[PDB]
């Protein structure tokens, strides 16, 4: 019935998008830092190599 | 680093042949210059001698 109840409920469902996408950025972020490691890797063992 | 460090093993085994061939050549070329120089010198002095 109350307006003010609704209206927070708003911030709590914005609050969860914005927890959505801070969690597909971390997921994001460490497979670059994954495939970050593993290019480094094979170009030091090359360098080695050569 | 482990695969770096089982490449590197081989780096350092051929280094250490190189490091092998360039000092005995070194010491080699300079004792046999020496030598020569004084097997001449014996016999010039065996001919002064005379």
């Amino acid at each position: 019935v109350d307006q003010r109840t609704r209206d927070a409920l708003q911030r709590s469902v914005q609050l969860a998008i914005e927890i959505t996408t801070n969690s597909q950025e971390a997921a994001a972020k460490h497979e670059a830092q994954r495939l970050e490691q593993e290019a480094r890797g094979r170009l030091e063992r090359q360098k080695i190599l050569d | 680093q482990s695969e770096a460090e089982k490449a590197r093993k081989e780096l350092l085994e051929l280094e250490a042949l190189s490091m092998a061939v360039e000092s005995t050549g070194t010491a080699k070329a300079e004792a046999e210059s020496r030598a020569e120089a004084a097997r001449i010198e014996g016999e010039g002095s065996v001919l002064q001698a005379k």
